[PDB]
Formats: C-alpha cells, structure tokens, sequence
C-alpha cells in the first residue's frame, strides 16, 4: 500500500471522466463554486469504470475499490486534500463542502463482494473499519444537536487566532496561551472563545436494530448505535426499514430505504392467479376460497390519498372465525415482518 | 533439621497392623493428586512425645516445617513414581484429626490463645470460596525489574503485604497476573448446640477460615467437629486444620433391647409431668425414622417420612415436648411459625452490609438434611413461605430460584408442629392430629436397617381398610362433608415399618400393626370431630 | 520476544514440532485452511485455529501430556509458536498469530462448576452446564494509527490485555497518546487500527450433574458468534485468578456398549414387549396399564416431520390426566421425571415471571432490561409436567394454546418481537372443581377447562375411584409387598437411529376408524382436525416401540384401543 501513486491515481479520476457540463466532477466544483451545494457524493461505479478504461488500455490499474474498503477515515481525509488542490474559480478549517460516500451494487459487482447486507450478528468484531452496508429497522433516533470539531480561540494581545481539534466527546480549554508570539515573552495574556469562527456539524445519534426474520431461532433483536454528521441528519424518520452505508469505529456516508427470470418463469406456466394461490400452504386441504383472499391480503391493495388532509386505507382485515395456526404460521412464515401475538425517558430525557 | 528427620521417620517408620499407613496413603493421594494426608494425633502422641506438646504448644511455626519434610519426601515419591509409566509441586495442606477432647463452646477463655483446640457444633454459613494467592511475580513500572514471593500456611496486619521500594518511590508494584497460582478459601460461622444452651440468652457463634484441601467439603447443618488454632485478629477467630463428623454403651442398649415392655417404659419416660395423652406420645416417639426406605429398580421409589401435628389449648407441653425432641433426635433445629428472632425456616434473603449485597439465610429447611423439623406456631405462615413447606411436606424436596441461584434441595424433613384453605392444609397433608444411648440406637436402626413387611400382617391392614371404607361411607352419603385415602393406608404401613424397626428387626408381625390401628384410630376420631 | 528464549521454550518447540511431524492431521489441515484463504482471497474467512485430538498425545509423550495438563502457561505459548512456524513453512506465497483447541476425555480435570474450588488453578479446565447471560460484544483497544499532519507520517503504539496471555510478561499502561515529540498535534485513524471484540458469558450447573456453579468465561474474536442463552454447552479453559476461565474451546450440546445393543436386538421381535415394558415402568402403582402405555408411547416420542417449503408438523403428543385425588397421579411424575432423558417439572402456579416461557428484568450493569427464561425454553426435546393444571391461570393457557398447535411458542412485547421453536411434549394432572366425580355426572362441566383445551390435549385420560369391594381387597397386599438404566438406552436408541414411514395396510384401519368416531361426536366427546394426526403419531410410537423401519396395522389397532379406553 503506498499513498504518492494513489493520491496522483485520485488526482487524475476527477478530471478524466466522460462516462456519466462535460467533467461532471469539476462541474459539480463549479457547482459548489457557485455556492449551491454542500454535499459531495462519491460512487465506486465511476471508479470501476475509469479502472476498467484505464485497464484495457495496458496502463497500470493501481486498484482503489480495494483500498477504499478498509480504512475510508484516512481516505476521507487524504481524498479530501486532492479535491482541495484543484478548484475553478467562482463566478457568483476552509471546507466549504462535506465528503461522502456510496458503495456500489449487487448489479455493479455480477458486472466486472465489498457492498453485501449485514446483520448486526454478522458483524464478527473484526470488521471495524470496513465499509458496511446494514438492513434495519430504526426504533430510537434523537434530536439533531451542533457538536464541534475545532476550538476557535482570539486574543487581543497578539491578534493570532489559534484554533484546536478536538475528537473525543469531551474536551479541555486550552487557557495557556500556545500561539507564536507569546512563546518570545514574559506575559501570557488570556484568550477567549468564539462560537462564530468555530466549525460545527449537525451531529445526531441514531440505534439500528435487528431485522425480524434475519435473527436466529430463540434469540432476540439486539441493537447498535450508528453515529451521523452533516446533510444526512434529516434522513432518518423512525418507523421505518433503512439500509445503512458507512464505517464502522458507526459513521454513516449514505442511506437509503425501500430476478426477472425469476419472474417471468413464474408468468409464463399460465393461470398465476390460482397457481399462486394453491402454491402458498400446501400442507393443509382445500380452502382455496379463504387462502385467495389470504393471497389479496398479504398483496395489500392501493393507499390513496386525496392531497387536501385525508387519507383512507388501503388495506384489508380478514376474519377466520370457525369451529376446533397453520395458515396463520405460514402467512407470517412467508410475508416478511409478521409477528405471531409511549413513554417517556429520564436519563435522556424525551419520548421512546 | 532434627525435627525433619523425625517427622520423616514417623512417616516413613510407623506400623499398625503390620502396614506403613502413611505411605500408601501419600502414593494413593499423590496418584490422584489430592494433595492432602490424614495424619491421627495419636499415633503420633503414642510415637513422640517431644512433637505434641510442641505442637500444642505452638503450632504456627513447627506446623510448616512438617508441611516442608511432606513435600520433601513427596518429591521423592513423584520422580520415582513418575519413572515407571506415563516439574512444579505445590506446597501439600494437611489435615489432622483427633477425638481426644470435645470442649464446649462456653469453655473458651483468655487462657490457651494460638493453641490447638477442638470442638463440635453446627455449621451454620459457608456461603463464599474467595480467592488469595500462593505464589505471585511481581514487576515494578519504572525500573523494569521483576520478582516474586511465595507464601505457604498463613492463609488485617499479617506478613502478606506489597514492599514499598525495590528512585521509583512508593508502591511502583504491579501484580503479573498471567503467572500466578490461586488459592481458594473461606469464611464459615458456627454455633453450639441448641438444645444444651441456657434459656436467658441466645447461642453465640464463631468464625472460621478454612483453606484448600477441605474447601466444600462440610454442608451448612450438620454436627460438625472441627479442629484448628484460636487465633485473633479484639476478636477470635479460627484456623481450620482439621475436619470430621464405648462398647458399654451397646452392651447397655442391646440389654435394654430385650426389655419387653421397653415401648412401655419410653412413654413412661418421656412424659414426665404430662397427664394422659399416651396416643399422641406414641405418635410422637414413632415419627422421628419415619418408615422403610425402599429403592425400587424402576426409579420411583417411596417415601419413608412421615408427618405429625400437635393441636390443643395453650400449655399442655406442646412446646415442651418439642424441647425434648429437639435434643433427642440426631439432626434438628428449634424454630417457629414464620422464622423467629434473627433465623428463619424459610430460606432468608438479606443484605451483606459491606457493600449491600443480596444473599442467603439458610434456615431450619435445608440445614435439617436427613432429618426431622419441629416448628411451632402454625398459623403464622407467611405466603412465600407456605408454598415451599407444602411442597416439602409431601415432596421432600424444596425448590428456589432467582438471580444467578437455581437449585433443588433434598430435604430428608419430616414435620411436627404445633398450631391452635387452611383446613385442607391441616386435614391432609399431615398424617396424625441413658438419652446418648437412645440417640446411638436410633442413628445405627437409621442407617443399618431397611425392613419389610410381611402379608400375614397385610390382611389385617387390608381388612381393616375395607371395615372403614365400609362404615364411613354411611356419614360420607349423609351430607356430612366431614379423609379416607391410601394415603393414609401408606401412613399405617410406614408407622409399622416405624414401630416394628424400633426393635431392631427386618420384619413385621401383628404385634406393631394391633398398636399402630390403635394409633390411627384416635387420628380418625379427632379428624371426624 | 525481547529476551533471548532459554532451552525450555527451545525443547518443547523441537517437541511440538516432531509431533507435527509424526501426526500430518494437523498439517494437511492448516494447508487446508490457507488454500480455503486463499481461493476467496482469488474470488475477492475461517477464524484460524485447529482442533487437537489429544488422544495422540498420550502414548506419543507423557511428560509433555503431563506439562500440558498441568502448567499450560509454559506449555501452551511454544505449541502455538510451532504452529505459527509450521503456517509461515507450509505457505511459500508472500505474506497474523495462530491459536489451538482441544478436545476429549480429561478425567478428573472434567467436573461440575459447583465442584469447582480453589484447587487446581493453573491447570486447564473443562466444564459443562448451561448458560444464563451472554453479553453484549464489544470491540477493544489495539494498534491506534495516528497521523501528524504537520510533518505527514504515521505513529502507532498498541497495547495489552492482562488476561489474554495464559502467561508472564511485564505489565504496565500507556497513555492513548495525544501529542507526539515535541508541541503539536495529531490526528487519530481508526480506518486500520484493530478492535479485537471481546464477550463475557455467564455458566452454571446443569441439574443434573451437580449434588449451583455459575462462572464467566472471557471470549475472544473468533468464536464470538457460536453462544446463545438457553443451550447445553461445555467450555474449556483457564482457570485464571486475577476467579474466571480462558475459555477456548466451546462444544454446544448413556453410553451404549456392543453387549446392550444385542439385548435390544434381541428383544426386537417378540410380539409380548409392549405390554411387558409398560408394566415395567413403576411397580408401586397398582392397575392403569392403557394410562401408562400411553405415557410410554408419550415419552418415546414421535418424528418431528419437516415440510418442504413451508410448516413444519408436530411430532410431540401431550397428555392430560383427571380424576379423583386419591390415586398415583402426583407419584407418578416423580418416577417420569427421574426416568427420562430429561424432564422440566413444573407446580403450575408459583412462575416470578409471567409464566414457564420467560421474563423480564432490569440491569443496573448495563441499566437496561433483559430476558430471563423460566422453563419450556430451557427444555426444547424433552419432556415437561404440569400437576394442578386447573389453578394454572389464562396468560400461561393463552401461551400453551400457542404451545399445542405450535410445537413452540411466540411472544411480542415492548421492544421485542420473537417466536422461539423448543421441542416439549406436555403432561398434564388436574382435578376437578367438585372435589369428586361419578359416571352419573356429565363429562364435559366437571373439566373446569375450556374446550379449545380439550382440543388441544390429544389423550385425555379420566381415572375413576368408586369404592369397590371386589376390585379394592389386594391393593394393600400389593402396596405392602424391565429395570431403570435398560428402558433409557432403549428410548435414545430408538429415537436416534429409526424412523417409521407409512404403509397402506395401516393407512386404511386408521381412516376407518376417524370416519366411524366422527359416534362419539352424538354420544359423548367432539371429534377434531388435529385428532387425525395424534391418531397416527402414536401408531408410529408403536411402530418405533418395536423399531421396526415402518408401520404396521396393529400399531393402528392398539392407537384405537388406547382410544376406546381414553374415551368411553
């Protein structure tokens, strides 16, 4: 592993791409040239494609969809600096924009592995600091607060303002005065703080939990706690399943929320309708009738909504009433997230 | 030097029954790797009389010397045993013990202090096995220097302490725990006797380390003899090196075996001031072995146990009798309806006021192991513990569980209370409403014997079932309401397998069963009025 | 590593390796694990260790079997080094440590945790028990990278645990470093830096090897998804005393011999073992034959039939059991609990929880709520038993009403969601509310239970006690007057190795027999659905109390008169 060919390799990708104006890359500089934007999307397909148009071309590939993977804190703070040596001018401690990632897909990887959905039980130990993709519900999530990462400090003595990093979750302040000028003196004038100069982040704590039908027999959903900063703070709504991209000390990059053979085999036999309806529960006798509405149940219907403040079901409650589970196993069995049958909180104070 | 060599001698030199019995028995324990000997101080007072009193005199500085000459010579037997077919000893713990003197409890004075002493009691806690250590490396943080310091019988101002300096000023010692060796020990309390101690006061307790070789090898309830060293740490305490628990006596008990109007003589003896009543002291003098233990080849075997309950005014000796029989019998313990001053029967639950921690009380129910109880005050039961003893009562067993803690305990306990949906609990589950010399018969019939029954005197029982069958069947149909079970036909067969051990015999005749319808019937005429 | 290593680290790594040499199981193994890396290194894990047989290292070595046995802390270190040094010479390409395990008999170092005292501290233990809490994993400090920006390199400084050595080395802390030479500073990466996650489980006496021992086991990376509460195990580790165990192997969990399989061979053919095996059960309960017949067919069990794509089926039967109070019933699950494999014996009213299945409890520890499991989930193929099954209250009916249909069980409550699938066939012992019962009494109001229940309990099983002068003149003679290791070994054997298919001889008898019951629904019980699956469940008992490799037509006639006399 080297970093001098890498940081050229990473240097070169952003001005030589003409697969997906012109240098979409440098116009989306432009764009946060022209101060519209602050968020910096980052694919692996892009990489693959400049990999594979400087692979067949007989140059050195000096691969990055390996390196990216393991240790993306180094590589967000290494990338970020070759972003920085190059901008256009503007036509309308200095980072303007925010860097993020996204992994590539199922379809991307059959095409020419790194991306795969992980349980919470799948997580081994050994896999901190690669970049994960989990599949969850969220139960807890939490408001979005301003967390700082540098400590702006101004004297009036010297005028040199000095500032600190901090990176735990506490911090000390730094009252000796540390700067250039008042090393060479006998006084060691007071500083003071500034809440302006200083850079935020829109820090919010979230608890991922574990999918329903994904645990194993007996045990029960345990949880994890996933860490985000910046523009992804507003795109977690709880109640909801979410597919989790990020590293993992866990620090999310991008988030998202929800074969044709297979299909189309499942078509072309003839009569669907009743060939899916004899298909689900074969173990108990007849009921066709019941176990079809069973079949309109679990499709669930159209939700319409009036767009003026009123919204009407779009589902169906089915009753079985009769004379001395199965049915209702396999329904559960089957359909995913089938379950078989506020208050408020003082340490952090809100409502669970 | 010398004292080595004479203990090796005695090791190596001492015969009885024509047999070293030392040796074998450090190659049987070094085979096995026990680690431990059962040395006897009289064979070594009948084989020097220059180690006992030197012993006795002070035991804490020749004891580990010995402890050394054991190892010594165990090296020996481990590198030539070793050679034969198929490094690192640790140093041997003995165990010594002896029944030359038994002193009470109340005995105990400022005089003889770090001596040897030897005594009995009842074990009441040995609830923690915490650890200490034997041999440890120890390594500074500042010099990068490293050693080590061994320690051998002396597990609050005592020699094992960390030094202050090997500048690295002080206490620059850490502790490398990846090289050590473990010793495991414990805190026990004990208590004299309960039925030989004076009405005015409680019975006071005593506290005991115990070490290695005998860790869990004594359960909290039974007479224990224990001999160590009455040392102080101001406060007594004692160091364990010694566990365990007349022919005049049988040749007495065997000539009054042959009385035959002994059963006679008992309840003449046994009610002294008590007017009448012969019934109810027959039934109390036949339920302490309870019946025949039988273990089918099938696994369900029967009970032998059975249960007895006092009823009446107050006074009457109800709880004076039960006095009698709490000093009487071999294993049992004096308490009362729900628990009593600072014990309980049921199972406590408290405090350790170290740090609050939750722990255990046993009381009169799992201390009584092979036994009977004897309780008074049966209407005051609380409601967690009436759950248990109905369970117990018919079961034996009792059961617990919570926080960490799930166990079932055997309970060889039979009931005689005394008392004043309560009255299914009283009209079913109970069946009926020299001394030393007595207490060896009755603990030598409850472990040699297991009798039997004859079926020239089951017919009797079988046709005196159907009689009663027959005839409360009238004031059954009646609407009376008031019973009649083989419950109680299993109750008959146990009180004759009682009345007919008592003499000690395998069989039955009808000379036991024409006094044991005599017992039930009285049982039968307080349970109808 | 920063001393020079003596002759006895030389010694026993010579040692090690001539016995690597001599025994290639090893070998083969490990190059097997290399080229398993090694080929999902091409398409791009196994957590690196080998299982000893230590079986081959009694005859080979006795002193080293005896170091290892007694001072693992100077005998296990130089065996890993001769692993990592056989690894690095059987692997020629470019470019970790190595661990061990072991496994087999351990003779006195094999005990109960209640046994388990301050003796033998250095030397290995294995246990066995069953496990009550498993805590969260959580990574661990090693290796931190840092980055000084200022100059542009890399630090890193990495520490140590004072537990994972099974040995000595000095130790002392190190400040995580936030200022490196001199005034300036320094970022952190934690993109490379390892976090070696780390468990600590708790272990206690299974019941019936103990006259309770809990302990914690630390745990490494590797096996860190092979633990789950509720589930039989046996751990191997280290008795270390900083009191807890190193343990490094876990194995989740009567022996036959060549003679007893000759006597259940023997007896295979006979045409009078049934009757014979049940009458063999418990000597001291006279009469009921056809009650403890099907309490023999009851504990035997059944199939546990598995359907392709979708439900599975329910092998285990259940049984309960009325009448008059007078009789066996509470005797007789003494003798079932202290004869089968094992058994979970209940009161039915007592649960601290919400029932038998689980609870819910607060922690300070972590300061939040777990589960704890009361019973049904701890047994999941044996047997459980419920006496004084009419005091048992509607949440544990409302949780057996799922038990029965279910052959499990599924709770929803805040903050979990889950559906648990134990194996545990249920006997249950009730008494009416009367106190008494007769013929002349109607049969369905002296139950006292709902009849979804009789539905589903398959055998309900009605004892009659009128006295009788003809009938009850030899049960004192009886009670005042084939064995217990045998019938166990003919259960497991029979549960482990046959398993019955249907014929059509016994197919046909059986549909003969539900078509004709379905009589009995004018006279005097309702006939069910589920009937039709316990009235095949037991002919295959039958066919398996014979273990013959299918059915026959007389497993399905016995099943009718076990019916005949369970229903009139």
């Amino acid at each position: 592993v080297d970093y001098n060919n890498l940081f050229n390799e990473i240097t070169d990708f952003l001005v030589t791409f003409k697969q997906d104006k012109g240098p979409k890359y440098m116009a989306m500089l432009q764009k946060v040239a022209n101060r519209e934007l602050n968020s910096v999307i980052i694919d692996l397909d892009d990489i693959l494609q400049y990999q594979n148009e400087k692979f067949l071309q007989g140059t050195q590939a000096d691969d990055l969809v390996s390196a990216i993977q393991q240790n993306a804190n180094h590589f967000t703070e290494l990338f970020c600096r070759a972003i920085d040596n190059n901008m256009p001018l503007p036509t309308k401690l200095t980072r303007r924009y925010f860097l993020y990632f996204k992994p590539l897909s199922q379809n991307c990887a059959r095409r020419y592995i790194s991306s795969k959905p992980l349980s919470v039980r799948q997580i081994k130990g050994d896999f901190l600091g690669q970049l994960i993709t989990v599949r969850g519900i969220i139960t807890r999530v939490s408001d979005v607060k301003p967390a700082v990462e540098v400590i702006a400090y101004t004297c009036d003595q010297c005028g040199y303002e000095v500032f600190q990093e901090v990176n735990s979750r506490t911090f000390t302040p730094l009252s000796e005065c540390t700067s250039e000028e008042c090393s060479q003196n006998q006084t060691k004038g007071q500083l003071f703080m500034s809440t302006r100069a200083s850079k935020f982040s829109a820090f919010q704590e979230c608890k991922i939990q574990e999918l329903s039908q994904q645990v194993p027999v007996g045990h029960i959903p345990r949880s994890l706690n996933i860490h985000v900063n910046g523009t992804l703070v507003r795109s977690l709504s709880p109640g909801d399943i979410v597919d989790v991209t990020g590293i993992f000390l866990l620090e999310a990059q991008f988030v998202r929320q929800h074969v044709e053979e297979r299909v189309m085999e499942l078509i072309t036999s003839g009569d669907v309708y009743n060939r899916l309806a004899k298909s689900i529960a074969p173990e108990i006798y007849g009921n066709l009738d019941v176990k079809k509405a069973l079949l309109l149940l679990l499709v669930g219907g159209v939700d319409k909504r009036v767009g003026d403040g009123m919204k009407i079901r779009g589902d169906i409650n089915v009753c079985l009433m009769g004379d001395p589970s199965q049915l209702l196993k396999a329904i559960c069995k089957i359909s995913p997230r089938g379950v078989y049958t506020v208050m408020k909180d003082p340490v952090t104070d809100e409502m669970i | 030097t010398e004292i080595i060599k004479s203990f090796k001698n005695f090791i190596l030199e001492f015969r009885l029954d024509s047999q070293f019995i030392y040796r074998d028995q450090l190659r049987n324990n070094i085979l096995v790797k026990n680690y431990s000997l059962t040395v006897n101080m009289e064979h070594l007072i009948g084989y020097n009389e220059d180690i006992y009193k030197k012993l006795s005199d002070e035991p804490s500085d020749i004891i580990p010397l010995f402890e050394t000459a054991i190892t010594q010579v165990a090296k020996r037997i481990s590198i030539l045993s070793r050679a034969q077919s198929a490094n690192s000893l640790p140093t041997f713990q003995l165990i010594l013990n002896s029944n030359a003197n038994q002193i009470p409890l109340r005995d105990l004075d400022s005089e003889h202090v770090s001596k040897i002493v030897r005594l009995s009691g009842i074990i009441i806690s040995t609830s923690v096995l915490s650890s200490r250590a034997t041999y440890l490396s120890i390594m500074c943080r500042n010099c990068r220097h490293t050693t080590s310091i061994t320690i051998n019988n002396f597990n609050t101002g005592n020699t094992v302490s960390l030094p202050r300096s090997c500048n690295c000023g002080p206490d620059p010692y850490i502790i490398i725990h990846e090289s050590s060796k473990f010793i495991d020990q414990q805190f026990l309390k004990l208590q004299e006797i309960p039925e030989l101690v004076p009405v005015g006061e409680m019975p006071r307790n005593l506290t005991m380390t115990c070490d290695r070789y005998l860790t869990n090898k004594v359960i909290p309830g039974t007479r224990v003899t224990i001999v160590g060293i009455y040392s102080i740490y101001r406060t007594p305490y004692i160091k364990i090196l010694g566990i365990q628990s007349t022919e005049e006596e049988e040749e007495e008990f065997l000539q009054l075996s042959r009385n035959p109007k002994l059963y006679e003589i008992l309840t003449n003896s046994i009610a002294p001031s008590i007017f009448g009543n012969e019934d109810i002291k027959k039934a109390i003098v036949c339920l302490l072995m309870g019946g025949s233990k039988k273990i089918l080849p099938d696994g369900m075997r029967l009970r032998g146990d059975i249960n007895v309950l006092l009823l009446g005014d107050p006074g009457t000796a109800k709880s004076q009798l039960l006095k009698f029989v709490e000093k009487v019998s071999p294993i049992a313990v004096y308490t009362s309806g729900k628990g009593s001053s600072a014990a309980g029967l049921t199972a406590s639950v408290q405090r350790d006021p170290m740090t609050r921690e939750f722990y255990l009380e046993g009381g009169a129910m799992v201390l009584a192991d092979g036994g009977v109880v004897c309780i008074d005050e049966f209407d005051k039961m609380r409601d967690e513990d009436r759950v248990a003893i109905h369970e117990a009562m018919e079961q034996q067993t009792i059961s617990i569980a919570k926080a960490g803690i799930t166990t079932v305990l055997n309970s060889r306990t039979s009931v005689l209370a005394a008392a004043n949906d309560f009255q299914t609990t009283i009209l079913s589950r109970f069946d009926m409403i020299s001394i030393e010399k007595m207490k060896r018969y009755i603990t030598y019939c409850r472990l040699k014997c297991a009798p039997r029954l004859s079926p020239q005197a089951a017919e009797k029982l079988s046709s005196n079932f159907v009689t009663i069958r027959k005839q409360l069947l009238i004031n059954e149909l009646e609407s009376t309401e008031r019973p009649i079970t083989i419950r109680q036909l299993e109750a008959i067969i146990r009180i004759t397998e009682s009345l007919a051990k008592l003499e000690l015999s395998p069989i039955a005749q009808e000379r036991h069963v024409d006094e044991a319808i005599r017992l039930f019937q009285a049982s039968t005429m307080d349970a109808a009025s | 590593t920063f001393f020079a290593p003596d002759a006895v680290f030389g010694d026993r790594v010579r040692r090690f390796q001539e016995f690597l040499d001599t025994f290639t199981s090893y070998r083969d193994s490990v190059r097997s694990i290399q080229v398993y890396n090694s080929n999902n290194a091409a398409n791009y894990i196994l957590p690196h260790r080998i299982i000893i047989s230590l079986d081959d290292l009694r005859e080979f070595d006795r002193s080293f079997w005896s170091g290892i046995l007694v001072e693992p802390a100077y005998f296990i270190p130089p065996a890993e080094k001769a692993l990592t040094d056989l690894a690095d010479s059987m692997d020629d390409v470019p470019h970790h440590p190595w661990k061990l395990s072991f496994k087999g008999s351990f003779g006195a170092h094999a005990l109960s945790p209640r046994t388990l005292t301050a003796q033998h501290l250095n030397k290995l233990v294995s246990v066995e028990g069953i496990v009550t809490k498993t805590s969260l994993v959580r990574p661990k400090l090693i290796r931190s990278v840092h980055y000084a920006a200022k100059t542009g390199r890399f630090h890193y400084r990495d520490y140590t645990d004072a537990t994972t050595t099974l040995t000595t080395r000095i130790p002392t802390p190190a400040i995580y470093p936030t200022e490196d030479t001199e005034g300036n500073k320094l970022t952190t990466e934690y993109g490379y830096s390892t976090f070696i996650d780390h468990q600590r489980i708790t272990v206690q006496e299974m019941p019936e090897m103990a006259p309770p021992r809990s302990i914690d086991v630390i745990l490494d990376d590797d096996l860190v998804d092979k633990t789950k509460p509720g589930d039989r195990v046996n751990v191997v580790g280290v008795f270390k005393s900083l009191t807890l165990i190193l343990g490094n192997t876990v194995y989740p969990l009567q022996m036959l011999t060549d003679f007893d399989i000759r006597n259940i061979n023997k007896l295979s053919k006979k045409k009078d073992i049934f009757d014979i095996l049940s009458q063999s059960l418990a000597p001291s309960i006279y009469g009921h034959d056809h009650i403890k017949k099907a309490i023999l067919l009851m504990l035997m069990g059944g199939v546990e039939k598995n359907l392709e794509n979708g439900s599975h089926l329910r092998g285990d039967i259940n049984i309960l059991m009325v009448g008059d109070p007078s009789t066996a019933k509470s005797q007789l699950l003494r003798f079932v609990l202290n004869t089968a494999s094992l058994a979970i014996a209940t009161t039915g009213r007592g649960s601290s929880g919400v029932g038998l299945t689980a609870a819910v409890t607060t922690d300070r520890e972590t300061g939040e709520r777990r589960l704890e499991a009361g019973a049904m989930v701890l047994a999941d193929r044996g047997v459980v038993c419920i006496d004084e099954f009419d005091k048992m209250t509607d949440v544990d009916r409302v949780a057996i009403h799922e038990v029965m249909e279910q052959q499990t069980v599924t709770i929803a409550k805040a903050g979990i969601h889950t559906t648990l699938n134990a194996r545990c066939s249920v006997i249950a012992a009730a008494n009416p509310v009367f106190g008494q019962y007769d013929v002349n009494r109607d049969p369905h109001q002296n139950i006292a239970l709902p009849d979804s229940l009789l539905s589903r309990f398959d055998l309900l099983f009605v004892v009659t006690d009128d006295i009788n002068e003809i009938r009850d003149r030899s049960i004192s003679e009886h009670v005042l007057r084939v064995t217990i290791p045998f019938l166990r070994k003919y259960v497991q054997y029979a549960k482990e190795r046959v398993i019955p298919q249907l014929t059509q001889e016994a197919i046909n008898v059986i549909v003969k027999n539900y078509t004709d019951l379905r009589d009995d629904n004018t006279k005097k019980s309702p006939i069910t659905a589920r009937t039709l699956e316990t009235l095949i469940r037991l002919a295959t008992a039958h066919a398996k109390v014979r273990l013959s490799k299918t059915v026959n037509k007389v497993d399905a006639k016995v099943a009718a008169n076990l019916l005949r006399f369970a229903l009139l």
